[PDB]
RNA sequence: AGUAGAAACAAGGCC
RNA sequence: GGCCUGCU
């Protein structure tokens, strides 16, 4: 039958009908009479629509061939011959522009004169039944319907026929051409009734070929095919198989509970080796401040001018000389770098306006100090294979180092009060609710407690230094840059003040990965002689740069004044995390506020004021040789703030591992102290897990010592 | 006019012609998401790192013909170098602030009508009345509650057809909404937003947010009302209760 | 006196101050170089935990595979992957018996979803291993490349737009003699059957960074695109199953997890009378993923899908069949340094099979020597067990089956147990009349776990009396206690954009106040610090200050120009009006009534060249990877302002041979923008159909010109011009 | 697409000969009064075998029908066809 | 040298 | 010496 559509109809219509065939997903080889019927429907749609044009009037202009002009409007514009999505697109667009009603089924054409749709259907059966059939299929329709049938008859409601009658003679001539051409073909044994509305399909997902063999190799050891295994599974029913293997399984497979008593836990062993060194990016306990007493705010001002003005406030400069060498570098380079920094600072002082940011010369001194041109050149393996020295990067456990007493004192003095306010908080919306007033009063109390704390000063120092370093690295990637360490505080009298700890020289910072390292050299003034705790300054070079006179009742001290100079490095991640050190304030004060709220849930009243003023209640916050010492809530605030600050400063994988594996043991010990009969399956394994995190970090070793002390004081 | 004209210009060049011809409508989404740009793992680190560069943000090419290349002192506002995989050009953040001090101005009177949820929140809070804070242990029990206080009793898909018919009346397809509540919602949000020119996509998104009901599991103590859950952070705490009555009531 | 914070625990219980034990204020550990060492170590460890299995050689991939299932029962407490098929089938049968109708229903909904799912659902995924280029690429890019290759090779069933048809094409590709791929350096290369099989069965290995809570780094894996559809269907089934199990806690959030934990502890302890003792085990499973054999997941799913259409069973079984034969790419490689000659070199991992061992240290030398026998075409066969939690939900199902197997109806003894399982972590409440009963119950639970290939970490687990325990960093002590140290890293600028960052910060403060019991004063301090960091990050200072920045001039002139300066946004150098009462309001709407109409109009102008919206999914959704958890998405309330710009892209593609991808990106985006202008609903609802672009665009041009004349700007001249231009593009597409 | 022009019809005696042509498979059919249209020859009905011979010149698109030994039973209108297009029909009266 | 820690950075590639 | 890139 398909030979007929090969022969007669034009290409355009046959591929339109083929795409309509693909539309609903049925195959053309099984039933083709539908293809012919609907392609004839589509053909009558065209032949009825084309050759029919309109101009600004009604009364369509009919031309056998559209002449070249702007007057190519089509009388009837076709609906079908398009995908369902576009057919409904045209339906909705016509409804929204023509203000007509939206039909629920697919029309075939639209006309302007009568401003409505045409649903053309030419069926094998006579018209006077198919018409009202499709009419009762369509609900309350104003779209006019018109149908032909092979006998040659026409019909329509309203007795309406919308265009010329010679066109309809055309239609029925086409119709009988179709008819008495099948006459030569002979199809009416099924042509009248060939489609009955079949819609059914079964989804087929068959495993075959290579993928089947893979299925045959992904079974238990004693199975040969997926078919057999699935049959076995379907036939499988529970018949007490877990019990049999449990009985047969060796009894050494057990989870015996070892009781956890007061005498069970042993102190954590600390590693032994050379004392632990300093790792901070700046001096914490041995910092010195040169000040100007200016009225500018933290960010307000220009760095270089402030630094120069602060440094001019000090008199007593001496020619620098080596006091304590780096022990691994070239100290003369550090000396020359310091003198170069001074010289270029003067050079800025001379000229017209202090630059906002200064670049330094790339001398051999800072080329060595900043580690320039030291990365091995990257080459290909095929060119370097016979080199005996060629091997992997050194990948082994870090060097072992024992704890020293300097970190303990540094933390002790990091929780001490100061003679300045190191936090100038921002603005918030004016409090409107009583709860907001309570929150503001609490916040004011904590700010009064923690602002005068060395932890806040360290927070500001780190934030400013890391912000400046990151910005300089991102801006001046190539050229070495000078950045004075600046921090602005407020005195007890209320006068604002600036403080200059020293200088940082940032080097080449072409940082691609988050782990890539930018090297800088840090110089900081101090008065602490490095000849008393040399092991804490393994990586520092310390010079003697001047003498300071601070008013004291013992005449006047006239102390020496040294310069701690070192080469340090950071990374994008480290800079970003060090510039978010202000969340240590959060951590600490959230803990304290949780304490206050928990206690106030007992007594139905806010308990902040008496906690902060009466200072009756105290918490164990340290141990003295006499015994455990307790301090007021403010001291707890400062201690927790210092702990968070040191966590942010000495952060490392060792800290994370020890924190987790020691929190586990802390929970076990707490369960013991709560009389909850705690038990363990392998306590030695937990101890070994904790002890492997303690390698060389001073902070984690101090935490381990604190944990041992807590165990000793606990378990009683 | 224009649209078909850049269509013809695209089809003029062979590669885009092939892309238009062989690519089917269904694959639309795939090729639209086809990109070499990986999704950032650490957005904060790079936002703090990129903002230290010059020309850290991106803007459409049209910026080159509305904002001058430099400001009064000569600080550059935009660059003509296009982004990696787009025709947009990289520009400095000042071009934002500049646009807020001398850029073109319009009538933003209809934004309150579009962003109905947020302005309703503001109105509800502005007329609220606070009360005394009572300090006592709160037994916070976890419950499933509806957070959206303006949901019109419609699901995501249920209101999606409404949203299309309100914004994209022609792409609705087969669906013609039966429920009369949807009829009235369509009528109201059609006559209300008849000429709003913010964007079809944002209008649809905000209509989805407003009409679609959404639910989440939260620790609550008292309240349980939609209007009382948006301020759950302000009325309920660990050891304190703050009596509150939104402006709606 | 020496200060010691830990001594604070002598007065404050450990859980009431547990936040102090979370050093989440410093930089988390990161990996620096290759992850090849970790990948090799994981492969060797997975293969040696199942050493007593039986060896075979796959006839298709030619790789050695180790099957330990039904192997000898363990005789020691060391980890073992010798799961027994009959035991696990019986466990699943008991799970079904205790929950009748679970499998049949879940299979019904899964069948519905599978037969109505679309291909585009695969684009909604993070990095995936594209085999066309042998590298990780965004899910959409890899899917597009694979579809292009399939269409070039003759597999065009995916044009039906159905994920099931895409999987049919994927499987049909397995039986092809020779496929063709494209490489740029374009060159067409031919892949034989075995090479393509291994490329489709392989995984890409990387090192996990930003992982807090352990000293050593780990390795993670990413699969290809051929196997992700089957994984999606299997995980859909597993999620539908677990949603019907109250003992599971994987498909829920955190608060739901806490609620279920409280309910189970109350149920276990309350029902226990005075005579019965109760004990809670806070258990962690050692080597959870390395001991889960994909064959056992195949067994579980084929038991689940019993009495179901065979096509459903086949499509759900394809995934574990491929995992059982999965291969793993070793990794980036190894970098060597020579200090004598002062140079460095980078050898790819694919050379580990043949490269001499003189360059490697003792540990790496031994690892390579042990893993070499499993090396096939630069990748190692990893049949014995899963690599990194790809089947999280099925593992949770197995754990829930173990938990339910002690409902006192199967124990047949006075003791019994229950609890909650979330993959790699569990809490087990066991009750028994005497300590001997508790010991016997825990011993039998451990033994049954060892029969299913699941091991309990004795070093990271402990048992106490009920009332105090831990679960996924949630510490329960007669009621869950807030931590607030897990969410600390999320208190900074997110890094999306100005408005997005502001809204996300305020919303995070609000949420942590609601959930994590953040205090009022602490919340105010957090708001202040966040505002400070936000202003210092975006160079948007108050405007009344003299802080010179790259943006302080325009901000200052805008400040001096504005009359009501209280309405200026913090992004434009205005005061901050936020407070505890205003944390749930966007900044634009909070300052709407205070803004000057000129500034208000300039700010919220639709014609701004900065705002760009792509799809309904990416309107106000921000992907923030939370600390100590999987990547998560958040809805943030924000108004589309001129500050909603999107930041610059990487731009490093210009120096790589893969430079043509940018031109393809630009052309695809131009075509997509044209289509959207032709089809406005393209973004909100993704278009569907089987026609091509130009057909729809030209036909809609026809119709829209027509109707927009029937009322609108068009004119006959223009309408006819459009009609004949449509004809012109038609004849152009003809040729 | 094709137009068909017949020639050579008319009046002939029993036993006589007549030659039809058609200027344009191609073929000749006939219809007698009150009878259906029957095939004569294409490029043979059993009735005309050994009596009528058809030939085709593709160069000039012409299909001649030579009819010999004509009988009263061969009285009909004869029509040319092309594959279906039809000529107007030419009378043959024996 | 320095940062850092089971492998890396201490710029890369292209002419 | 000149120019390109900074998660590809």
């Amino acid at each position: 039958m398909e030979d007929f559509v090969r022969q007669c109809f034009n290409p355009m219509i046959v591929e339109l009908a083929e795409k309509a065939m693909k539309e609903y997903g049925e195959d053309l080889k099984i039933e083709t009479n539908k293809f012919a019927a609907i392609c004839t429907h589509l053909e009558v749609c065209f032949m009825y629509s084309d050759f029919h044009f309109i101009n600004e009037r009604g009364e369509s202009i009919i031309v056998e061939s559209g002449d070249p002009n702007a007057l190519l409007k089509h009388r009837f514009e076709i609906i079908e011959g398009r995908d369902r999505t576009m057919a409904w697109t045209v339906v909705n667009s016509i409804c929204n522009t023509t203000g007509a009603e939206k039909p629920k089924f697919l029309p075939d054409l639209y006309d302007y004169k009568e401003n409505r749709f045409i649903e053309i259907g030419v069926t094998r059966r006579e018209v006077h039944i198919y018409y009202l059939e499709k009419a009762n299929k369509i609900k309350s329709e104003k779209t006019h319907i018109h149908i032909f049938s092979f006998t040659g008859e026409e019909m329509a409601t309203k007795a309406d026929y919308t265009l010329d009658e010679e066109s309809r003679a055309r239609i029925k001539t086409r119709l009988f051409t179709i008819r008495q051409e099948m006459a030569s073909r002979g199809l009416w044994d099924s042509f009248r009734q060939s489609e009955r509305g079949e819609e059914t399909i079964e989804e087929r997902f068959e495993i075959t070929g290579t993928m089947r063999r893979l299925a045959d190799q992904s079974l238990p050891p004693n199975f040969s095919s997926l078919e057999n295994f699935r049959a076995y599974v379907d036939g499988f029913e529970p018949n007490g198989y877990i019990e049999g293997k449990l009985s047969q399984m060796s009894k050494e497979v057990n989870a015996r509970i070892e009781p956890f008593l007061k005498t069970t836990p042993r102190p954590l062993r600390l590693p032994d080796g050379p004392p632990c060194s300093q790792r901070s990016k700046f001096l914490l306990m041995d910092a010195l401040k040169l000040s100007i007493e200016d009225p500018s705010h933290e960010g307000e001002g220009i760095p270089l001018y402030d630094a120069i003005k602060c440094m001019r406030t000090f008199f007593g400069w001496k020619e620098p000389n080596v006091v304590k060498p780096h022990e691994k570098g070239i100290n003369p380079n550090y000396l020359l770098a310091w003198k170069q920094v001074l010289a270029e600072l003067q050079d800025i002082e001379n000229e017209e306006k202090i630059p906002k940011t200064k670049n330094m010369k790339k001398t051999s001194q800072l080329k060595w100090a900043l580690g320039e041109n030291m990365a091995p050149e990257k080459v290909d393996f095929d060119d370097c294979k016979d080199v005996s020295d060629l091997k992997q990067y050194d990948s082994d456990e870090p060097e072992l180092r024992s704890l020293a007493s300097w970190i303990q004192s540094e933390f002790n003095k990091a929780c001490e009060l100061t003679d300045s306010s190191w936090i100038e908080l921002d603005e918030i919306g004016e409090d409107v609710a009583p709860i907001e007033h309570i929150a503001s009063m609490r916040r004011n109390y904590f700010t009064a407690e923690v602002s005068h704390c060395r932890a806040t000063e360290y927070i500001m120092k780190g934030v400013y230094i890391n912000t400046a370093l990151l910005n300089a690295s991102c801006a001046a990637m190539d050229d070495f840059q000078l950045i004075p360490m600046i921090s602005k505080c407020r005195t007890k009298e209320g006068r604002r003040k600036t403080n200059l700890y020293g200088f940082i020289i940032k080097g080449r910072s072409h940082l691609r990965n988050d782990t890539d390292v930018v090297n800088f050299v840090s110089m900081e003034f101090s008065l602490t002689d490095p000849r008393l705790e040399p092991h804490k300054w393994e990586k520092y070079c310390v010079l003697e740069i001047g003498d300071m006179l601070l008013r004291s009742a013992i005449g006047q001290v006239s102390r020496p004044m040294f310069l701690y100079v070192r080469t340090n490095g950071t990374s994008k991640i480290k800079m970003k995390w060090g510039m978010e050190m202000r969340r240590c304030l959060l951590q600490s004060l959230q803990q304290i506020e949780s304490m206050i709220e928990a206690e106030s849930s007992v007594k139905e009243k806010d308990m902040t004021k008496e906690f902060f003023e009466n200072k009756s209640e105290t918490w164990p916050i340290g141990e003295s040789p006499k015994g455990v010492e307790e301090g007021s809530i403010g001291k707890v605030c400062r201690t927790l703030l210092a702990k968070s600050v040191f966590n942010s400063l000495y952060a490392s994988p060792q800290l994370e591992g020890f924190s987790a594996e020691s929190r586990k043991l802390l929970l076990i010990v707490q369960a013991l102290r709560d009389n909850l009969e705690p038990g363990t399956f392998d306590l030695g394994g937990l101890y070994e897990a904790i002890e492997e995190c303690l390698i060389n970090d001073p902070w984690v070793l101090l935490n381990a010592s604190w944990f041992n002390s807590f165990l000793t004081h606990a378990l009683r | 006019m224009e649209r078909i004209k850049e269509l013809r210009d695209l089809m003029s060049q062979s590669r885009t012609r092939e892309i238009l011809t062989k690519t089917t409508v269904d694959h639309m989404a795939i090729i639209k998401k086809y990109t070499s740009g990986r999704q950032e793992k650490n957005p904060a680190l790079r936002m703090k790192w990129m903002m230290a560069m010059k020309y850290p943000i991106t803007a459409d090419k049209r910026i080159m013909e509305m904002i001058p290349e430099r400001n009064e002192q000569g600080q550059t506002l935009w660059s003509k170098t296009n982004d990696a995989g787009s025709d947009r050009v990289m520009v400095s953040p000042l071009a934002v602030t500049w646009w807020n001090r001398n850029g073109p101005t319009t009538s933003a009177v209809h934004y309150p009508k579009i962003y109905k949820t947020y302005f309703e929140k503001v109105e509800r809070l502005k007329h609220g009345t606070f009360g005394p804070v009572h300090f006592r242990n709160q037994v916070k029990i976890r419950r499933r509650v509806d957070i959206n206080p303006g949901h019109a009793d419609l699901s995501a898909k249920e209101a999606q057809d409404v949203i299309m018919e309100v914004v994209f009346p022609n792409e609705v397809g087969a669906r013609i909404l039966t429920s009369e509540s949807q009829l009235t919602i369509t009528k109201e949000k059609k006559e209300e937003l008849q000429d709003c020119k913010i964007s079809p996509l944002m209008v649809a998104y905000m209509l989805e947010r407003e009409l679609v009901r959404k639910t989440r599991f939260l620790p609550v103590a008292g309240g349980t009302s939609s209007v009382y859950i948006e301020v759950l952070h302000l009325t309920q705490g660990t050891c304190w209760e703050q009596m509150y009555t939104p402006g709606g009531e | 006196m020496d200060v010691n914070p830990t001594l604070l625990f002598l007065k404050v219980p450990a859980q009431n101050a547990i936040s102090t034990t979370f050093p989440y204020t410093g930089d988390p550990p990161y990996s620096h170089g290759t992850g090849t060492g970790y990948t090799m170590d994981t492969v060797n460890r997975t293969h040696q935990y199942s050493e007593k299995g039986r060896w075979t050689t796959n006839t298709e991939t030619g790789a050695p595979q180790l099957n330990p299932i039904d192997g000898p029962l363990p005789e020691d407490n060391e980890p073992s992957g010798y799961a027994q098929t009959d035991c696990v089938l019986e466990a699943m049968a008991f799970l079904e018996e205790s929950h009748p109708g679970i499998f049949e229903n879940s299979c019904l909904e899964t069948m519905e979803v599978v037969q109505q799912t679309r291909v585009d659902k695969l684009t909604q995924g993070r990095q995936t291993y594209d085999w066309t280029l042998n590298r990780n690429q965004p899910a959409a890019t890899a899917l597009a490349n694979t579809i292009e290759v399939f269409r070039s090779n003759g597999l065009t069933a995916n044009e039906s737009g159905r994920l099931i048809d895409f999987l049919k094409d994927v499987m049909e590709s397995m039986d092809k003699e020779e496929m063709e791929i494209t490489t740029h350096f374009k060159k067409k290369q031919r892949l034989n059957k075995r090479s393509y099989l291994i490329r489709a069965l392989t995984l890409n290995t990387m090192t996990k960074d930003a992982e807090r809570g352990k000293l050593k780094r780990r390795a993670i894996a990413t699969p290809g695109m051929q196997i992700r559809g089957f994984v999606y269907f299997v995980e859909t089934l597993a999620r539908s199953i677990c949603e019907k199990l109250e003992q599971s806690g994987l498909p829920v959030g955190g608060n739901e997890k806490k609620a279920k934990l409280a309910n189970v502890v109350r149920k276990m302890m309350t029902n226990s009378q005075d005579t019965e003792l109760s004990f809670t085990i806070t258990g962690d499973n050692t080597k959870w993923n390395e001991n889960q054999n994909p064959r056992m997941f195949l067994a579980m799913i084929t038991y689940i899908t019993r009495n179901q259409p065979e096509w459903f069973r086949n499509v759900l079984s394809i995934a574990p069949i491929m995992f059982s034969n999965k291969m793993a790419r070793l990794g980036k490689g190894y970098m060597f340094e020579s200090k004598s000659m002062k140079l460095r070199t980078q050898i790819p991992a694919e050379m580990l099979a043949s490269i001499d061992l003189k360059y490697f240290n003792d540990s790496t030398r031994k690892k390579i020597e042990k893993i070499r026998p499993l090396l096939i075409d630069g990748t190692a066969s990893l049949s014995p067990g899963m690599m990194m939690g790809m089947f999280n939900m099925l593992s949770t199902v197995l754990g829930v089956s173990i938990l339910n197997l002690g409902q006192k109806r199967y124990t047949k003894t006075t003791y019994w147990w229950d609890g909650l399982q979330s993959s790699d972590d569990f809490a087990l409440i066991v009750n028994a009349p005497n300590h001997e009963g508790i010991q016997a119950g825990v011993d039998r639970f451990y033994r049954t776990c060892k029969l299913l290939g699941i091991n309990m970490s004795k070093k990271k687990s402990y048992i106490n009396r009920t009332g105090t325990f831990e679960f996924t960093s949630f510490f329960y002590r007669y009621g869950f206690v807030a931590n607030f140290s897990m969410e600390l890293p999320s208190f900074g600028v997110s890094g999306i954009n100005e408005s997005a960052d502001m809204s996300i910060g305020v919303t995070v403060i609000k949420n942590n106040m609601i959930n994590n019991d953040l205090g009022p004063a602490t919340a105010q301090m957090a708001l202040q610090l966040f505002i400070k960091d936000y202003r210092y990050t975006y160079r948007c200072h108050r405007g009344d200050t003299q802080i010179q920045t790259r943006r302080s001039f325009e901000i200052k002139k805008l400040w001096e120009q504005t009359r009501s300066k209280a309405g200026l946004l913090v992004s434009d150098g205005g005061p901050n009006l936020y407070n505890i009462r205003n944390l749930h309001i966007p900044e634009v709407c909070l300052k709407w009534e205070l803004m000057d109409e000129d500034y208000q109009g300039r700010l919220c102008n639709p014609l701004n060249p900065f705002v760009s919206h792509k799809e309904i999914e990416s309107v106000n959704n921000a992907v923030m990877m939370p600390a100590h958890g999987p990547a998560k998405n958040m809805e943030y309330d924000a108004v589309a302002t001129t500050h909603s710009w999107i930041p610059k892209r990487n731009r490093s593609i210009l120096n790589t041979s893969q430079r043509g991808i940018l031109e393809d990106e630009q052309m695809y985006q131009k075509c997509c923008n044209l289509f959207e202008k032709f089809f406005p609903s393209s973004s909100y609802r993704r278009p569907v159909g089987i026609s091509s672009m130009v057909e729809a665009m030209v036909s809609r041009a026809r119709i829209d010109a027509r109707i927009d004349f029937e009322s609108g700007r068009i004119k006959k001249e223009e309408f006819a011009e459009i009609m004949k231009i449509c004809s012109t593009i038609e004849e152009l597409r003809r040729q | 697409q094709v137009q068909l022009q017949e020639s050579g019809g008319g009046l002939v005696q029993p036993g006589g000969s007549l030659r039809l042509s058609c200027a344009a498979t191609m073929s000749w059919y006939r219809q007698a009064p009150g009878k259906e249209r029957e095939l004569v020859a294409s490029d043979y009905a059993a009735s005309v075998k050994g009596r009528f011979t058809i030939s085709r010149d593709n160069a000039k698109n012409t299909v001649y029908l030579q009819m010999n030994m004509l009988k009263p039973e061969d009285t009909a209108v004869y029509y040319c066809y092309v594959y279906t297009l039809f000529g107007q029909g030419t009378q043959v009266t024996v």
